[PDB]
């Protein structure tokens, strides 16, 4: 089984590879959060760190999208892409 | 006197051999870095490692230096340098009744020319260098392990050796022969760090970086 | 003086006695457990408490040079007595 | 500015083969780049001005006999000293030695005023002297 | 900084050199020293240890380094020659007393805190 | 585990091991070898002695300071028994004689003491009990050796249920009295082999493999109980092997067919002296009966261990054997002799 | 139960309140047969069959970092943001007040020793609690040396 245990943003706070996924999270992150209030979407931030999407599926795996300089439009796709499949 | 604990200080030996020293740095200014005569009245001479053979040769030969006996050859490990090793000569002149040390650099890796050519004392002393600390010596007639047992790992003197070795020793029965193994100490050495936080000589304070 | 463990064995001043458990013992047998049995903790307490109409006092544990460093002691508190920190020998002040 | 058949040795110091430190002891092994803090029962500095290096604590049993600390590691009383980061976090690598670096503490200047003692609204004002 | 001056060796290729006729040198006389020191062990284990030692070091890339392995390994083939090591000093090569010690993490969580 | 017995260290020799061994018997052949084998991890070894102090003197420098402990004790006596035993966590049994002696038969050495080392060890309370005896253990068999372990191992079993029981066929070593035996038949003229040893196979052990056998039983958690017999790899007819015996040992060889009823009068012969005898006829029935392959039984194998042929090992008890002529000759120079279908 | 290693006896990865990611360093070893807990835990998965990746402190730590970056950056406060966002999604839902006072666990200082199990545990802590709770003629020693 591969149903959606956590997503995991790793985001730097002022490099502009991680800019765009900064756009995002102003914006579309709460309505997202409505969504899936289940769903623990964590925004574990840093510094000088490639901006990268953990997807934590059941039992033990995970993938490693890495949303690097992604605009704020390509990293909602990518989150809707993420979590399109229930399973 | 006045000083009765305070070791007497002479002047005169300090200008002849501060006099010597500028002497020195003229006649060989192609090795000869720095010279400097300590408090008390010893004549240290800096040069770089190709000059190891020239300059010996000359207070060797020259008839105003005549330093003819190598009293030792010894060198000092400062890992904090580029250049750890800090290979160190000391002559002594008996014509003129005087000693000189002169001292160079080199880091692990780098041949310096043996100075058994020069003064042959050197030639013993050159294998308990390269033995202890690792400084290989081109040219050298016979460089091996002088000191430490053979088939020995490592250089001793080196100060990232640990005091107690690697390896210990024991007669294993089973083998009916004397075998080495993993140093096991049955009471460890107890490290004693007694370097007081308070500074000792303001003369020699560093400046602050 | 010295007490006798549970198992059998003498108890050092220090409080040192092998549990029965402890395979630690088969050292002592056909030999003997070196103990001490003038226990300093005891013979320290059959000293007189001394006293002295001053309030303090210097003790140097007799002999002079042969004796501890010289301590000065305040025998204020009249509610128990100063002892020196080298010797152990205790002094009072008589009803001050 | 040195003819001596000058060759390009581009690559990094490697002479760990040489020091003929077993094969445990060179990965297995963490060392710490650290500038000592003062011992806080004192107050002298003329301990925390230079870099040291140190290896990673061990097992440390008591002997079957008399109770000493036995030790197997001889890599434990092993402290170095370095005048410079660089110069200490160079000597690591070069021996290979996995490290980790603390930055030098800098207690950081404090303005102090004996006139604040006392002071006519301030609170810093004190109760005995 | 990216220069300086070597041992013996160029490059790689030269010390490469030194480093195979050192080996020739090592492999020619493990039956005369097994001979010579009444070693136990017979030849053949004798020929692979020599292969093994210079096995292992391998991952050298460095002309002044592998100049100091090639010297040091001909004074031990030295000190072998002219019986200056004993049957100990030879047989130290063979770790034979020790005990294997294991190479999975779960046999070291059981014996001690060895990283 | 006693607060005092975690393990500790790395077993080298200041390690502490964990385990108080107690090796009966030590001052000998196999006890010489699992002393050492003990001490080298740190054990605190309690070895009992009835012999000179100064015939333990080689065991005092095989263990760290306070770790081996000398002790005097007589088989005849429950007293000293317990008084060795008192404070252990593991009694290893290794008494035995290949003669009967005045004051000790087979019966004494091989049941007696067995015997009440078993019991007063659990009256002690200790956790293992490590008992020897021979492979060829068999009721029935002649040679009161083999008839009088049997017993033992039987009696020990039922005083001491959960202890381990080794049988090993045939040590060789450095003082064996196995090849060492065959090489000193050298000065007798020729080798009398009994019907030129033409139907009597052999199992050899090495010594060391044995050693390394009982420790690790000491430690494994399931030889509580067991019962090991240790067999070396291959398996040898006894006129080969003693073929390869005197080829290692470069010594003439001279095959004599003796009848076994005269054998039986030389091995009284020889009994008659002494002092340690040469041959008794014990001795002869052993060398003339094979060893049978019980495959029931655990092996050496299952004791996380590789067994040494005796053609690798060879050249250590025969070094000595050899003359001027031969005593640097090399060890591949004699091929192993036939090895018969184990 | 699985003995496990206490902060004096591994090299672990403790975060403060204000998010400064620190580390310990091994002062000693852990007493007895006590092992570091999360070589228990990957020794446990071993045994299990679902062997955890990781197999040194190193190779730990790096996992560690992938889960969250700002557990590596030693002594460093990795400053966080987006307090509107979580601002507003605490207006969703809602949950009302109660009545009862906010009483702190602690109050004076005799509750202040007697928190955690090393405390709990420890000797000379008990003599603090028993001096505060009671005057000062419960405590008092012969102290001169
Ligand atoms: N091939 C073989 O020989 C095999 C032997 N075994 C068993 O191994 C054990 C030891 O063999 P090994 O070491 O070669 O024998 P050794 O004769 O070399 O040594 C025997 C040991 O037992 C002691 N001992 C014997 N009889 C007495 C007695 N009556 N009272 C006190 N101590 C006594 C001896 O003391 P001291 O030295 O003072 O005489 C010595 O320590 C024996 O039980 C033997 O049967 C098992 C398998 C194979
Ligand atoms: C007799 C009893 C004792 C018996 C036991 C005796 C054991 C000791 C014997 C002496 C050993 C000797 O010190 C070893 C030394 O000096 S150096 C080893 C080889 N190391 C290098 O040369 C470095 C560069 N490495 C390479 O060049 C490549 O690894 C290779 C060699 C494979 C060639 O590669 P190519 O092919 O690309
Ligand atoms: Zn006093």
């Amino acid at each position: 089984k591969l149903g959606l245990r956590e997503i995991r943003i790793h985001l730097c706070q002022r490099s502009p590879g991680s800019q765009g996924v900064r756009d995002f999270i102003e914006k579309r992150y709460v309505e997202l959060k409505k969504a899936n209030p289940d769903l623990p979407i964590l925004i574990r931030e840093c510094s000088d760190v490639q901006p990268k999407l953990w997807a934590r599926y059941a039992f033990g795996q995970e993938k490693n999208v890495s949303l690097n300089n992604f605009s704020a439009d390509q990293v909602t796709r990518t989150l809707e892409n993420v979590l399109s499949g229930k399973a | 006197d006045t000083r009765p604990t305070i070791r007497p200080r002479n002047d005169v030996v300090h200008k002849q051999l501060s006099a010597f020293g500028q002497y020195v740095a003229e006649i060989l200014p192609k090795y000869v870095q720095q010279v400097q005569v300590s408090c008390f009245n010893e004549l240290e001479i800096f040069i770089h490692p190709d000059g190891v053979i020239p300059v010996l040769t000359f207070l060797r030969d020259h008839t105003n230096a005549q330093f003819k006996s190598l009293a030792d050859l010894t060198a000092v490990d400062v890992p904090t340098r580029q250049n750890r090793f800090e290979i160190v000569y000391n002559l002594l002149s008996l014509r003129f009744n005087s000693q000189i040390r002169v001292k160079t650099y080199t880091d692990e890796l780098t041949p310096i020319e043996s100075s058994v050519t020069v003064y042959k004392a050197a030639n013993w002393y050159e294998r308990e260098i390269w033995d202890m600390f690792g400084v290989f010596f081109a040219n050298h007639p016979d460089l091996r392990r002088i000191l430490t047992g053979y088939g020995f790992e490592g250089h001793p003197f080196r100060k990232d050796f640990p005091l107690s070795g690697y390896v210990e020793l024991r007669y294993d029965d089973e083998v009916k022969r004397v075998v080495a193994e993993p140093v096991e100490l049955a009471q460890e050495f107890r490290k004693f760090d007694l370097n007081s936080p308070w500074e000792a000589f303001p003369a020699y304070r560093q400046p602050p970086e | 003086g010295v007490r006798t463990s549970p198992t059998g064995e003498k108890v050092t001043h220090t409080g040192q006695a092998y549990d029965d458990g402890d395979y630690r013992r088969v050292r002592f047998s056909d030999r003997q457990k070196e103990v001490n049995e003038n226990f300093a903790i005891d013979l320290i307490a059959e000293q007189p408490v001394s006293e002295v109409g001053s309030r303090v006092i210097s003790c140097d544990g007799g002999g002079g040079a042969l004796g501890h460093p010289r301590v000065y002691i305040n025998l204020d508190k009249e509610t128990k007595t100063g002892t020196c920190g080298y010797c152990g020998l205790q002094f009072r002040q008589p009803h001050h | 500015t040195q003819d001596t058949q000058l060759i390009a040795v581009d690559e990094k110091l490697d002479i760990t083969t040489l020091t003929g430190v077993p094969e445990e002891h060179i990965k297995t092994r963490k060392v710490r780049i650290f500038v000592p803090a003062r011992n806080n029962m004192q107050s002298g500095v003329n301990n925390t001005k230079k870099w040291k290096m140190e290896f990673d604590t061990r097992e440390r049993w008591e002997n079957p006999l008399m109770g000493w600390s036995s030790t197997a590691d001889p890599l434990s009383n092993l402290v170095l000293t370095f005048s410079t980061k660089e110069d200490a976090v160079a000597f690591a690598e070069k021996n290979g030695w996995s490290f980790d670096v603390e930055e030098r503490k800098v207690p950081k200047p404090k303005s102090k005023s004996y006139g604040a003692n006392f002071s006519w609204n301030k609170r810093t004002r004190v109760s005995t002297k | 900084g990216t220069s300086v001056k070597p041992i013996f060796s160029r490059d790689m290729n030269e010390a490469k050199r030194r480093v195979r006729e050192l080996y020739r040198a090592w492999y020619r006389e493990v039956p005369n020293t097994v001979h010579l020191f009444q070693l136990d062990i017979s030849v053949k284990q004798g020929r692979d240890k020599v292969r093994e030692m210079f096995m292992k070091n391998a991952h050298v890339t460095d002309p002044r380094v592998v100049d100091l392995l090639v010297i040091k390994g001909k004074m031990e083939l030295e000190e072998t020659i002219n019986v200056w090591k004993q049957r100990t000093h030879i047989m130290r090569f063979f770790h034979e007393t020790e005990a294997p010690r294991p190479t999975d993490f779960l046999s070291k969580f059981y014996v001690g805190h060895d990283p | 585990l006693h607060h005092a017995l975690i393990p500790h260290g790395k077993g080298g020799r200041s390690s502490v091991s964990g385990i108080v061994a107690t090796v009966f018997g030590a001052t000998g052949f196999l006890g010489r070898y699992v002393v050492n084998h003990l001490g080298r991890m740190g054990s605190q070894v309690i070895v009992p002695y009835r012999c000179e102090p100064y015939d333990t003197m080689h065991l005092r420098p095989m263990g760290d300071l306070g770790q081996i402990i000398f002790m005097e004790w007589n088989g005849k006596d429950k007293d000293s028994i317990r008084k060795v035993v008192e404070h252990s966590n593991v009694v290893i049994n290794l008494v035995g004689r290949e003669w009967e002696t005045k004051n000790f038969d087979f019966e004494d050495v091989f049941v007696k003491i067995p015997h009440a080392i078993a019991q007063v060890s659990k009256e002690a309370g200790v956790e293992k009990l490590i008992h020897i005896s021979h492979l060829n253990a068999d009721i029935k068999s002649p040679s009161r050796y083999l008839r009088s372990k049997a017993v033992g191992e039987k009696e020990v079993r039922a005083a001491f249920p959960e202890a381990t029981i080794i049988k090993p066929s045939d040590i060789f070593g450095r003082e064996d009295r196995f090849l060492n035996y065959f090489a000193s038949m050298r000065w007798f003229g020729g080798v009398p082999l009994i019907s030129l040893g033409k139907e009597t196979v052999k199992q050899p052990v090495y010594i060391v493999d044995v050693s390394k056998g009982i420790i690790n039983a000491i430690k494994d958690p399931d030889a509580k109980g067991k019962t090991f017999a240790f067999v070396g790899p291959n398996r040898y007819l006894l006129f080969d092997l003693v073929q390869y015996i005197f080829a290692v040992a470069y010594r003439p060889f001279l095959p004599y067919p003796l009848p076994h009823f005269a054998y039986r009068w030389v091995g009284r012969l020889f009994e008659v002296s002494p002092f340690e005898p040469w041959t008794t006829r014990d001795k002869v029935e052993r060398v003339h009966m094979s060893d049978m392959t019980l495959p029931h039984l655990p092996g050496l194998e299952d004791l996380g261990i590789q067994a040494t042929p005796l053609e690798l090992k060879a050249i250590e008890v025969l070094r000595r054997h050899r003359t001027y002529r031969w005593l640097t000759s090399e060890m591949e120079d004699v091929k192993p002799a036939k090895t018969v279908n184990i | 139960i699985l003995p496990g290693a206490a902060y004096t006896e591994k090299s672990a990865t403790y975060v403060n309140t204000e998010g400064r990611a620190q580390q310990t360093k091994v002062a000693v070893t852990p007493p007895g047969l006590a092992r570091e807990d999360w070589k228990i835990i990957r020794a446990l998965s071993e045994i299990a069959g679902m062997t955890l990746p990781y197999d040194t402190l190193d190779q730990v730590r790096s996992r560690l970092e992938e889960v969250s970056p700002n557990l590596v950056r030693y002594d460093d406060v990795e400053g966080a943001n987006y307090f509107q966002q979580a601002n507003e999604l605490s207006k969703l839902v809602n949950q009302q007040l109660l009545a009862d006072p906010l009483v702190p666990p602690q109050l004076t200082i005799k509750d202040f020793y007697m928190t955690d199990s090393i405390s709990r545990a420890s000797q000379t802590m008990a003599k603090c609690v028993k001096a505060v709770t009671e005057g000062i003629q419960a405590v008092e020693e012969p102290s001169i040396c």
